[PDB]
């Protein structure tokens, strides 16, 4: 009602793997040492907007 | 009976092994290509174009060896 609020919604991502037709162009395990700099960096960057 | 016999042996020898190398080598190729082919759907006609001309590089190979087992074995023009 008329106080306008806040609610921590939660919708699920498209939980679909890449393709069986997409090949690891250059490493599995050096492709998971990258994407953990990416998705560190989405966290961090989620969490300061979060205390913003 | 003795160079003609050496031309014959000749023949076998060269039909043989001409035939063994470069077909096994053009199985290869149809491996890793027939494989990229099934998972990239897109350029299959590309692609037995180009198999074609492989097969055909590794088949001539083959059939010139047949060739020189067969003229070895029709016309023997050193035996």
């Amino acid at each position: 009602e008329g106080k306008l609020t806040v609610e921590r919604d939660m919708i699920k991502t498209e939980t679909p793997a890449f393709s069986p037709i997409l090949e690891f162009e250059q490493d599995p395990a050096q492709i998971l040492d990258a994407l953990l700099p990416l998705y560190l960096n989405s966290q961090i960057l989620r969490a300061l907007q979060e205390s913003l | 009976p003795l160079i003609a016999a050496a031309s014959v042996i000749a023949a076998g020898l060269a039909v043989g092994l001409a035939s063994i190398g470069p077909g096994v080598g053009q199985g290869t190729a149809a491996g890793q290509a027939v494989e990229g082919i099934a998972r990239q759907p897109e350029a299959e006609g590309k692609i037995r174009g180009t198999l074609l001309l492989s097969l055909a590089f590794m088949e001539a190979l083959t059939i010139y060896g047949l060739v020189v087992a067969l003229a070895l074995l029709f016309a023997n023009p050193f035996v």
